[PDB]
């Protein structure tokens, strides 16, 4: 409603995951197709045609957006899941969250080596983008370094 | 399952031996290089006790 | 003559209408809602909005008619101006700075009024005379009543001193 | 033809799946159906019927959204399977799988339309014998060079310039060859085709006031599995029209072949089949073997097919990828080092790939020059890692040559595009086939070894290096003569 | 039963109870032994398609309201140590406070064989402790 009229949201989903076995469940009870890991073989385009919504829009429109932040729960740091591939290949990234890393003091626990935008700089402020520029090098060197 | 997780887990641990193995080859290989530099300065003390 | 957007759409140059339109808001909070509408109209913004959009606000008694958290005038021009350089592809004329550093004299920021001061004699090769007295004149009177600062920072604390709460 | 108009009524609803019962018989499997009940539907409804229940009821699966959808609705057949719009009035626009123009930039206004689903060409159209395609790119040309009819992995997902090669590509297909190329996104997000139309209409390759150079066919990841089945055959028939009508050399993008078997795997899920090991339909080898087998080089022209492949789980074992493997006839790898170090086009010679380096095919030349670079690289890189654990100063004469050749051949391999002249502010440079074999061949000898090393960075021809060497020497004299005189 | 019990309880009462539960992943595996016999679909692993729902209507229930208060332990079972498995999984987000045993803990006389490193409260958090 707010993308629609020039104005800016962000949703965010807790949890996609749990979305998913909510649908097999239905589709299961309905006697339909089952697929790997007996999801349905509508649980991608579900997933899809849900993100796909959060654009935006260009100036003839508006100038409103949609910020999708879903979030996705990996057991045992398996990203190898059926729900969790087709969530990372439809999002434009990811932020991956380490366990050790949120054990051992480091909070938020954001593995910048796992994590990954690929909007790029473009989603930043002139200022921010500057010291990006830099920081990104320095951090890189110094993980190498280590 | 597990044992899907259990060759994960011996993976890591490979890449995590395997790492350190490298840290050590650096290391010797920096002592290497730094007593490297007795070939220069070797083969002329012992002329006198041959 | 005529603009396009991006995809190579004409596009619509006539914001005489919704110049009008803003310039009869009376809570500068409105003002953006006729931003909106004209840019869903495929009608962007010139120059000339944003410098009506900056007099109504500096004009205007209020954000909203309900009292806002926090509210800032300033804030909301600076806003408005880094929309339109980095988003818009449009130089603030001097203008627009004179509307910002009108609303830094006149609310008694001195300091913003310092920095605005600085990017005028930078970019719009001159600040008016009148606004960079009345700044003065407001350091000034800051510095007489020895409110130069907030109280608490001028307070010494050692090591163990410091409250983090 | 017969069943043109034909009336059906629509039996069963599940999901995407819609069963439509005809009086007078269902039409052939394939077939376009066109539901006339638009009462709340916000886009049209067409259905393709994959199946034969009974001599009266036929199982489809929908190209849109099935809500709103009541039993009994009327159905009309199309007359044939889906048709899409082909000619030279397509360039430059923005299709769907039914061949309409989402691009909002007027009726396309074509003159004639072919069906989606057409069969190979027979084993008496295969072309003679096997010709290479000049793309311009010196590395591609060299080392992995690309095939008429053909096909190519494209490895190396973004932040490594995929965009610019393929821009690229299409810009030098059409200044060389004289041909068109066809772009198909099948599962692509949204965002990125939008941003890969605006490079495209930024670089000139599609001109909306003057001639453009390429078609986009768009699947998005939105639509229904039904489609992203689909609109690689619908790309794949356009570029079909430039190869027998025209004579052309047509090229053929795929981003990606593996949302293609994605989809395909989705739809025969829906219709109910067992899936195969993994968990992909059971005609995965054929659901790819109708669509490669039409990529090829015939006797009036030619389709050379540049796929983007993505292996799941980084399993190259994986069914998907092996079975696409089977149909590629060349591997283009790009690396995020490469890109790193500052060598564009980021093409990780070693890693490629290619059936056409023999000199049955190749000139005999070609092959060996092709053969001596790739030695020297992997001489070099043993080379690179003894001076990494020794040094530079235990390498003998024969070593310390090899390594500067090398230095040289990688600086040499990176080009500037032409495509990237509004950005990168420098012309860009298509090298020739000959040119790129002769200036290599003289590098590997070692007529070049007075030439500066960088002399050879973002160059193309041997022409280049030596006027970028002239200018450096100037530079560089200015200069000393300036220090002198203070 | 237990929980209605327990719910009378709090609510008619209004005393503080506490409900020790052992174990709750044998509702999970009764279910399922009877989901097949039902005419439903095993899902993965081979649970019943309504795993979440089923143990979410009873989780609900077990919690403290304005009237009173249920200090609910439950020991949960996880079949060959699978951690993962879709039961063990469910339960997770269904608690304040989780305590992950190990085996190889136990194996090197440690007891309770509890691994801190995979443990969780919601209540570690200096507002609500010193």
């Amino acid at each position: 409603y707010f993308m629609n009229r020039g104005r800016h949201c962000l949703c965010v989903y807790d949890d996609l995951s749990k979305q998913a076995v909510a649908y097999r469940q239905i589709s299961l009870l309905l006697r339909r197709p089952p697929g790997r890991e007996a999801y349905p073989g509508d649980v991608f385009y579900l997933h899809s045609r849900l993100l796909e919504r959060a654009a935006m829009l260009s100036p003839g429109k508006g100038g409103g957006s949609v910020t999708a932040l879903p979030i996705v729960e990996t057991l045992s740091n398996d990203v190898t899941a059926y729900i969790v591939t087709n969530v990372i290949s439809i999002t434009d990234g990811q932020i991956y969250l380490d366990t050790k890393l949120f054990t051992g003091g480091q909070r938020p626990a954001v593995n910048i080596g796992l994590s990954v935008s690929r909007v790029g700089s473009s989603a930043q402020n002139a200022a921010m983008k500057g010291v990006a520029g830099k920081l990104k090098g320095i951090l890189a060197e110094y993980r190498k370094l280590a | 399952s597990g044992k899907l997780r259990l060759y994960k887990e011996k993976l890591e641990g490979y890449n995590r031996f395997y790492s350190i193995v490298k840290t050590i080859k650096m290391v010797t290989l920096a002592k290497y290089r730094a007593a490297q530099g007795r070939i220069r300065t070797r083969d002329f003390s012992l002329r006198y006790t041959e | 003559a005529k603009k396009y957007d991006l995809f190579g759409y004409e596009v619509d140059t006539n914001t005489a209408p919704w110049i009008e339109k803003i310039k009869k808001c009376k809570y500068y909070d409105e003002a953006g809602e006729v931003l909106v509408n004209m840019n869903v109209s495929n009608c962007p913004p010139d120059i000339a909005t944003y410098n009506a959009t900056l007099q109504c606000i500096y004009q205007s008694p209020s954000k909203q008619s309900t009292p806002v958290d926090n509210e800032s005038k300033f804030c909301a021009m600076m806003d408005l101006l880094e929309e339109m350089q980095h988003r818009n592809r449009l130089k603030p004329n001097e203008e627009s700075w004179t509307w910002v550093m009108k609303e830094c004299v006149k609310s008694g920021q001195f300091r913003l009024g310092y920095c605005i001061q600085q990017v005028m004699e930078t970019e719009c090769k001159g600040c008016p005379a009148d606004l960079v007295k009345a700044n003065e004149a407001n350091a000034q009177k800051a510095k007489t009543e020895g409110k130069e600062h907030p109280g608490h920072l001028s307070q010494q604390a050692g090591l163990f001193d410091v409250k983090v709460e | 033809a017969d069943h043109k108009g034909r009336v059906g009524h629509v039996s069963q609803v599940i999901g995407a799946v819609v069963d439509v019962h005809f009086a007078d018989g269902v039409p052939p499997v394939l077939t376009a159906l066109d539901v006339v009940d638009k009462l709340g539907r916000d886009e049209p409804l067409t259905l393709e019927i994959v199946q034969h229940l009974d001599a009266h009821t036929g199982r489809c699966i929908a190209m849109q959204t099935t809500d709103l959808l009541k039993l009994k609705a009327k159905v009309v057949s199309t007359g044939g399977n889906i048709s899409v719009p082909v000619g030279r009035e397509t360039l430059g626009r923005i299709f769907n799988v039914l061949g309409d123009a989402i691009d909002q930039r007027g009726p396309v206004g074509e003159k004639l339309r072919m069906p989606i689903h057409a069969v190979a060409p027979k084993l008496a159209d295969q072309a003679a014998e096997d010709a290479v395609l000049t793309t311009g790119i010196k590395v591609i040309d060299l080392i992995l060079p690309y095939c008429k009819g053909g096909k190519i992995g494209l490895f190396g997902g973004a932040g490594v310039g995929k965009t610019v090669i393929i821009m690229e590509l299409i810009n030098n297909v059409a200044k060389g060859h004289g041909g068109f190329s066809v772009f198909a996104g099948v599962g692509e997000r949204t965002r990125e085709g939008t941003d890969l139309y605006l490079e495209m209409m930024q670089s000139k390759v599609i001109d909306l006031k003057g001639e453009s150079k390429c078609v986009l066919v768009y699947g998005q990841m939105n639509e229904p599995p039904g489609a992203r089945a689909r609109v690689a055959q619908s790309a794949l028939t356009m570029a079909e029209y430039f190869r027998d009508v025209e004579g052309q050399d047509v090229l053929l993008f795929i981003d990606n072949i593996f949302r293609f078997t994605q989809a395909n795997s989705e739809v025969s899920a829906l219709l109910g089949r067992i899936p195969a090991a993994v968990g992909y339909q059971p005609t995965l080898a054929e659901d790819l073997g109708q669509l490669q087998e039409r990529i090829t080089s015939t006797t009036k022209g030619s389709i050379t097919s540049v796929q983007a492949v993505y292996v799941p789980a980084d399993d190259i074992t994986d069914p998907a990828p092996a079975t696409t493997f089977s149909h590629l006839d060349a591997t283009t790898v790009l690396d995020r080092a490469v890109a790193e170090s500052g060598i564009y086009p980021a093409v990780n010679p070693l890693e490629c790939a290619s059936r056409i380096m023999d000199p049955d095919v190749i000139s005999v030349d070609h092959y060996n020059v092709a053969q001596d670079v790739v030695q020297m690289l992997t001489k070099y890189r043993e080379l690179q890692d003894i001076i990494a654990v020794l040094g530079i100063d235990e390498l003998s004469e024969e070593d310390k040559l090899i390594v500067d050749r090398a230095r040289k051949l990688v600086k040499f391999l990176s080009q500037p595009f032409q495509v990237a002249e509004v950005f990168t502010g420098m012309t860009g440079h298509y090298v020739q086939l000959d040119d790129t074999i002769d200036s290599f061949s003289g590098l590997l000898m070692g007529t070049y070894d007075q030439v500066p090393e960088m002399a050879f960075y973002m160059v193309g021809g041997i022409n280049s290096v030596l006027e970028k060497a002239k200018k450096m020497a100037e530079e560089a004299a200015e200069l000393e003569k300036m220090r002198r005189a203070r």
